[PDB]
């Protein structure tokens, strides 16, 4: 599942 | 150690120079060496930190993946465990770095909602890498750890932010995953995203154009899991 | 020195799971550490080194290039100059590397065509990569350096492989970028570029299937490169 | 200019 990302 | 000798503000100059020309092993150097230098950081550079050492642990964690699967299948000779293996403790040393410089002593020191809230999501999510590797006797402790800091950041969230605050968001989405992917409980991940949201998107109205724009960015994760979820 | 202790075929092993991993440092220390062994290399292992550090200095040679712009457009303190010089100095010691495994000892035991003409376009490539960064006494001598090696290549291709053959076709496109970017000669790049796109296209006729599409890919970027250059 | 690209 995805979490916060990076920009 | 080896930054040393360079000012905090050339350090902060470089890490931005690292982060234009994707060097984020580079960044993280040069964030580190500026922690190192022992004043609290500012919004700004706390997002410098974290920025860098997501890269260096996002792109460990993708190989270590990689690398888990085809051992998994595997189950030849030692080499697929040997380099996985190795893989695994650079990745472990990077979520040391950081949890070291969170305890060493940028945690302490904050006292401020945002801050505060903001390393204890870090520390939450080093935690949450070492979880994803671990296999001893301590793995339900490193568990135990993601979960008490993301535990703490939560309630001072909860007393001092509104519900549109990005780093709520952010905590909030994180926390949801590790429930769901870590601590086997998908409700209670399920629960917290649908919450989060809910009260997320009530307080919309408060919020200038540009606020908007960046609590609905994080909303929409918030969604985008729900949907694969349920 | 640091994989002295490891197999040959371990570290050939490993140099592929870091390829699949994206992790093209490993990948190339690894190979660095077979090519110590001493033996020649295979057509595969020999592809694999290649694609290791090129992976490596395409990283580092677009970073500098991010660098170098922002250093250009600042002509505020010494920062940008030293942080690209840092990269710089990196890169120069990734292609010393290369070029002394080369040199030590692969090309001179390299007797066949196909793998002559390989090491020899990969010298060429790492002086080349030298010579976009150069400024010193020494640069004129750089590019004579990348040029010698490319155009001793050529000679052997010319002679000892068919016009399509893939190492040919890649070799000639690297020399006309030689040309174009580092050599002031853009019509002997256009030329090279013509030529060799004209006498491979006359030599398909011979190939099966699988060697027609690994030719044409190569005279596709032949053709994209003569696009912009007319 | 493009030169030879990595797989
Ligand atoms: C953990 C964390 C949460 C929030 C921020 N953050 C943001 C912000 C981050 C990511 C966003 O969307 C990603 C998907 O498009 C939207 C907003 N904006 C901030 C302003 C001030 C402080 C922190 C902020 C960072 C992080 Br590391
Ligand atoms: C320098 C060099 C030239 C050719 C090869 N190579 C190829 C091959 C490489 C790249 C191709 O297209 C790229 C754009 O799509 C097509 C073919 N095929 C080979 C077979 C045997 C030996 C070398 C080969 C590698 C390199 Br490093």
């Amino acid at each position: 599942t995805p979490s916060l990302p990076t920009p | 150690g080896a930054m040393g000798s360079m000012e905090r503000a050339s350090l902060i100059q470089k890490a931005k120079l690292a982060e234009q020309a994707e060097r984020y092993e580079d960044m993280a150097a040069f964030m580190k060496g500026a922690v190192e230098k022992g004043e609290e950081l500012s919004c700004e550079e706390r997002n410098l930190l974290s920025v860098a050492y997501k890269n260096v642990v996002g792109g460990q964690r993708a190989a270590w993946r990689v690398l888990s699967s085809i051992e998994q299948k595997s189950n030849k000779g030692p080499e697929v465990r040997e380099y996985r293996e190795k893989v695994e403790t650079e990745l472990q040393g990077v979520c040391d770095t950081v949890l070291g410089l969170l305890d060493s002593h940028l945690i302490k020191e904050a006292g401020d909602a945002e801050s505060r809230v903001f390393y204890l999501k870090m520390k939450g999510d080093y935690y949450r890498y070492l979880a994803e590797v671990a296999t001893g006797d301590d793995k339900k402790r490193i568990i135990d750890s993601a979960r008490s800091a993301y535990q703490e950041a939560m309630d001072i969230s909860k007393k001092e932010m509104p519900p549109t605050n990005p780093i709520r968001l952010g905590l909030a989405l994180n926390f949801s995953v590790f429930h769901y992917e870590i601590a086997n409980s998908p409700e209670e991940a399920i629960s917290l995203a649908k919450t989060t949201f809910d009260e997320a998107m009530a307080d919309l109205h408060t919020l200038s154009e540009d606020s908007y724009k960046d609590s609905t960015l994080i909303m929409q994760l918030l969604r985008d899991n729900l949907t694969l979820w349920t």
